[PDB]
């Protein structure tokens, strides 16, 4: 089978900016490939074929280009409906195959995160459980590193983390990181902090709660 | 009345069988030929197969032959894909694609179908609060959504009242089963003063769990 | 004959077309090593293919391998020739390992500028369409100059549904203002891919390009090249 492949996997781009994506094949495809745009939740949608045919009723800022095995995309001029990940696959020797996809990601100014934690709540420490909650909140860019500590020692063991998509209205990113513990496990220490590292500060962001 | 319907959400046991259906509108169904795609972990994309619905003709992708089989009906002008042997590998969103221009195949969509295959039971989620413990000009509420399956849940702060701050963060799976946090930021004015409440449906279980944020 | 064709230089008293220049058929850094009856040449993006050696109005095969030196694929070089035009196409065997695909290579010749064409009258061309394993296909193809437009349609071909109609299309000026058309193709009166020709000659005596038919194995390709009579 064919393999495509798309670079970079991830790009960052201004409001009005060109960008270009690429999108290579292990061989000459003579020119059958398409390109798909999805947003999240939704299904792609067909965008270029053929390389450099514009799908009817797509802007005209968008084009495609490129032959043998290597293609391109290029926005002019980035608009916000543009955002989402788009995927190239070629159509020349079946079966078709599709790249691992790119996604176009906004550019904005760096944000620290909000950083907000929780004690376990009396009905869940009632079931036996004791899960720790810290809420890392608006920041940009995406890159972050959470650490837990308990009695001021690092916790190495049961971290859960969930990150959101980009922010339609702010572009930044949130994440959650769960510490989740036995009851015993919890009721055994005093003090709980989340420490949150982002190149918005040398300094640690620092939440903490002390049980007593 | 979208030329590609496609049918429901689907949960099934591992070793099922479930056939998917893209019912045509708006175009001559059998001058087109229909393709399906699937799309593992919202990323991912795979090519299945194509089908002719006017000469009957199909091409499978190698590795899906006697998993998936296509077919049409064309006085209702539908196709259909039937995957058998189901295991949670199969677990995906299915699309039905057709084409439209003289050199391409690909070029307009279904809305998908998501299928799960799980040997899980459906267990409704348990709520927990998440107030600060043991502050500032804004406060920052949360309710944890604990070993919940299906995956379905919708949370909503005084009853979708309060939207713009909120962030809901994607479930992960651990023990078979969901969990997910769910956060609101409302001004230090709002909280502890007056009572914040976040509300969980959980249409799976018949679950609409209230909680109250307070202290 | 194929010999000759790799190792003679060009003579001005061959019947045209007397050269081809390789450009889609050999790409940047590719060599594309020809043999036919004991002759080898290699080209050579760029290069010319002296196809005035060549018989007319029939395909002339060659061994092919296709290299970047590292032998990418290989199999059956096809070149059919008319008086202003020509066309070649390749019939991969091998990549070893069997694995078959048809693909037109390039289409050449003296072009027809959009605007000098004939300003009216009916002609009617007729000639040859080939695919993979079968160069029997017949293409009839009728252009009228006053309308400028064009239509036919290929016959004869092994694969049923190789058998098309080229629907009506008009004529327009490519990015050098060369005339082709492109137009769609049908199979039993619906649409099952696309095809090109460009016109050829000083007086459009002829056309030459491609149709693409989509099948669900995927999009097979036909050398099409046709002549007024």
């Amino acid at each position: 089978d064919i393999v495509l492949t798309q670079s970079p996997s991830s790009i960052y781009a201004s409001l009005g900016e060109r960008v270009t994506l690429t999108c290579k094949a292990s061989q000459d495809i003579h020119n059958y490939l398409n390109w798909f745009q999805q947003k999240p939740g939704k299904s792609p949608k067909t965008l270029i074929y053929r390389a450099n045919r514009l799908v009817d009723g797509v802007p005209s800022r968008f084009s495609g280009g490129g032959s043998g095995q290597d293609y391109s995309l290029t926005i002019s001029s980035l608009e916000f409906e543009d955002i989402g990940i788009y995927y190239c696959l070629q159509y020349d020797e079946f079966p078709p195959t599709f790249g691992g996809g790119t996604r176009l990601e906004i550019k904005r100014a760096d944000a620290a995160p909000t950083v907000s934690i929780f004690p376990p709540s009396s009905e869940q420490l009632t079931s036996g459980g004791a899960s720790v909650v810290c809420f890392l909140n608006n920041f940009y860019p995406k890159d972050i590193n959470v650490k837990w500590k308990i009695d001021g020692s690092e916790r190495q063991n049961g971290v859960l983390n969930s990150w959101t998509d980009q922010d339609s209205k702010d572009s930044t990113y949130s994440m959650s990181s769960t510490l989740t513990l036995t009851k015993d496990e919890y009721e055994r220490h005093n003090s709980y902090t989340c420490e949150a590292t982002h190149k918005t500060s040398t300094s640690p962001i620092v939440k903490s709660f002390n049980r007593n | 009345q979208v030329q590609l319907q496609e049918s429901g959400p689907e949960l099934v046991k591992p070793g099922a069988s479930v056939k998917i259906s893209c019912k045509a509108s708006g175009y001559s169904f059998s001058d087109y030929n229909m393709s399906w795609v699937k799309q593992s972990n919202g990323k991912s994309l795979e090519w299945i197969g194509i089908i002719d619905p006017k000469y009957g003709t199909i091409n499978y992708n190698q590795k899906f032959k006697g998993k998936a089989t296509l077919t049409v009906d064309q006085a209702s002008s539908t196709a259909y894909m039937q995957l058998n042997s189901l295991t949670s590998e199969d677990s995906a969103v299915y699309y039905c694609v057709r084409d439209y221009y003289g050199s391409s195949y690909f070029d307009y969509w279904g809305q998908g179908t998501t299928l799960t295959v799980s040997s899980a039971k459906t267990t409704p989620p348990s709520v927990y609060p998440l107030a600060p413990g043991c502050t500032g000009s804004s406060v920052t509420l949360g309710c944890l959504v604990k070993g919940y399956f299906p995956e379905s849940v919708t949370v909503t702060w005084n009853s979708g009242s309060l939207s713009s701050s909120v962030h809901t963060f994607p479930a992960l799976l651990q023990s078979g089963l969901y969990t997910m946090s769910s956060s609101v930021t409302v001004p230090s004015s709002t909280w502890p003063s007056q009572t914040v409440t976040c509300s969980v449906a959980h249409p799976a279980s018949s679950t609409t769990v209230d909680k109250k944020l307070c202290r | 004959g194929l010999a000759d064709a790799l190792t003679a230089p060009l003579d001005h008293k061959d019947k045209g077309l007397q050269s081809l220049t390789l450009d889609q058929s050999v790409r940047k850094n590719e060599k594309l090593k020809l043999a036919a009856q004991g002759a080898e040449k290699t080209y050579g993006n760029g290069d010319s293919l002296n196809t005035g050696k060549l018989k007319n109005d029939k395909v002339s095969r060659f061994d092919f391998i296709r290299q970047i030196l590292i032998t990418l694929e290989s199999g059956e070089f096809q070149v059919y020739k008319q008086s202003h035009s020509a066309l070649t196409a390749f019939q991969t065997e091998q990549i070893m390992v069997a694995k078959r695909q048809f693909r037109i290579g390039d289409i050449a010749g003296e072009h027809t500028s959009f605007d000098k064409l004939p300003e009216g009258g009916r002609a009617t061309y007729r000639g040859t369409a080939f695919g993979s394993d079968d160069a029997g296909g017949k293409l009839t193809y009728t252009i009228d100059f006053a309308a400028k437009q064009g239509n036919g349609k290929i016959e004869h071909l092994k694969s049923p549904e190789l058998n098309v109609d080229l629907a009506a299309a008009d004529i327009k000026p490519d990015g050098k203002r060369h005339a082709v058309i492109s137009g769609s193709v049908l199979y039993n009166q619906a649409e099952k891919g696309s095809y090109s020709l460009g016109i050829f000659g000083g007086k459009a005596q002829e056309v030459a390009g491609s149709a693409e038919v989509k099948t669900v194995n995927g999009i097979r390709h036909i050398g099409l090249a046709a002549k007024q009579l």
